[PDB]
């Protein structure tokens, strides 16, 4: 069963799947793909918890049927700049104006 | 040139809303006029008495946007084989995000107010240009 | 194989590129990072979290949800999404 996936790290977002039963690690070495940082020098969150590579995205809550294409899950992400982990940080998104007078 | 066949063949069918809409189920009559039916209620289902040959198309019954029936445009009930109704699944069309758009500020904004949105005149008029039965039977023609 | 569509605020979207090729607008504007000035995160999400829904439910037995968008946003997205033919 896929899961739809936002991972997210400062104004960073990779919008991916992956299967239930895959491991946080290997999520990591599909992050290391695309941003070339190897999985050593990542963590990755689910909101504030650090996430276990030998763990599957299933036990970690990312299910088929919560993480969905339309209203994918997030996944936080943090690096290791050479000695310490960076906090996990997060950018939010831009905030939607005023509802016009009419809607 | 859209109508049903006369046929007077007994075709039995179930009617199966498996949509988050209201549904309006029309029959295109023997002169091509959609005759719009009673509705179907998200999630429901009905067994109808329809004939061979007749042509059926649905609807959302509040917006007339457009819905699929087993993944077509058009539904036509066939012979029915050792005494089993033939399903008629209705469901959302994967919409283009366009015109999903437009469904949802239709929904917010009263026809009156659209002038008064402040978008490029091209979007007012496909705002404007609701989804109408009539237009989608000259579309099919 | 990825594309990178930046926001008008600088966020960064990193989606695969035939869920990008999606839209017209895109394709052409690659033929590989693509800049928007006018569409904002808020929207340029969700126009990736469409783009995810197209290719998960186009030709699809499995019965199809109904693709989520708050009132806040619709206007935006509105325009984005006549811009971007999707
Ligand atoms: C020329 C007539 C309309 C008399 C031929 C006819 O009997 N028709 C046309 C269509 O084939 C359907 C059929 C008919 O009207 N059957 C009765 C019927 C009543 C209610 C319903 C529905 C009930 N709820 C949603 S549709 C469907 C069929």
């Amino acid at each position: 069963m896929d899961v739809f996936l936002m991972i997210r790290r400062h104004k960073t977002t990779i919008f991916t799947d992956a299967k239930e039963s895959s491991t946080v690690f290997e999520l990591k070495r599909i992050v290391e793909g695309i941003l070339k940082r190897p999985p050593d020098e990542q963590r990755l969150y689910k909101d504030d918890q650090l996430l276990d590579d030998g763990k599957t995205l299933g036990e970690c809550g990312f299910t088929s049927q919560t993480a969905r294409p339309q209203a994918p899950a997030t996944v936080g992400l943090a690096f290791r700049a050479d000695d310490t982990f960076e906090a996990l940080c997060i950018e939010p998104f831009s905030s939607p104006p005023e509802l016009p007078d009419v809607m | 040139v859209l109508r049903s066949v006369n046929s007077r063949e007994p075709s039995q069918v179930i009617f199966c809303n498996r949509s988050p809409r209201v549904v309006l189920p029309v029959w295109l009559n023997f002169d091509g006029e959609p005759q719009p039916y009673p509705t179907l209620p998200p999630g429901t289902g009905r067994r109808i008495h329809s004939y061979r040959g007749h042509l059926w198309l649905f609807r959302d019954a509040g917006t007339h946007d457009g819905l699929l029936v087993n993944q077509t445009e058009l539904f036509v009930p066939s012979l029915n084989v050792d005494g089993q109704p033939i399903f008629a699944n209705i469901t959302l069309p994967v919409y283009t995000l366009k015109e999903r758009c437009l469904q949802v500020v239709r929904s917010l904004v009263k026809p009156e107010n659209y002038r008064r949105l402040d978008i490029v005149r091209s979007l007012y008029e496909d705002l404007e240009d609701h989804p109408n039965v009539q237009k989608d039977l000259e579309r099919l023609t | 194989m990825y594309v990178k569509l930046i926001s008008s605020d600088g966020h960064e979207f990193i989606v695969k590129r035939e869920h990008a090729l999606t839209s017209g607008t895109i394709k052409a504007m690659l033929s590989n990072e693509v800049n928007f000035r006018e569409i904002p995160s808020h929207v340029l999400s969700k126009v990736c979290m469409y783009f995810t829904y197209k290719v998960r439910y186009t030709n699809s037995s499995t019965e199809i949800p109904e693709f989520p968008i708050a009132p806040e946003i619709a206007l935006e997205l509105l325009m984005a999404a006549n811009f971007l033919d999707c």
